[PDB]
């Protein structure tokens, strides 16, 4: 579900947030996006890429 | 000739300001620094 907040579990890191599309290009092993305070910033689907 | 003097050195004043960037310096760095404060905190929190 898009546009709210949830707890989300993907491959292992958890969290909560809302999951937004996104239009920055990941390159083909891209799974995990980290920012300046080490938190996740971006993760990619492992059922659709 | 005192107003003369006066907006010509208004005028040059003027010029000064919108030419010399590092007249701003010694209240830029203060954000500079608090901002560098804020980063190092965000850093701390990679550490282990
Ligand atoms: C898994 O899902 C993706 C997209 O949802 C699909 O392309 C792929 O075929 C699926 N795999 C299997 C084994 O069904």
């Amino acid at each position: 579900v898009k546009n709210k907040c949830v707890n989300f579990n993907f491959n292992g890191l958890t969290g909560t947030g809302v999951l937004t599309e996104s239009n920055k290009k990941f390159l083909p092993f891209q799974q995990f996006g980290r920012d300046i305070a080490d938190t996740t910033d971006a993760v990619r689907d492992p059922q659709t890429l | 000739l005192i107003a003369n003097q006066f907006n010509s050195a208004i005028g040059k004043i003027q010029d000064s300001l919108s030419s010399t960037a590092s007249a701003l310096g010694k209240l830029q760095d203060v954000v500079n620094q608090n901002a560098q404060a804020l980063n190092t905190l965000v850093k701390q929190l990679s550490s282990n």
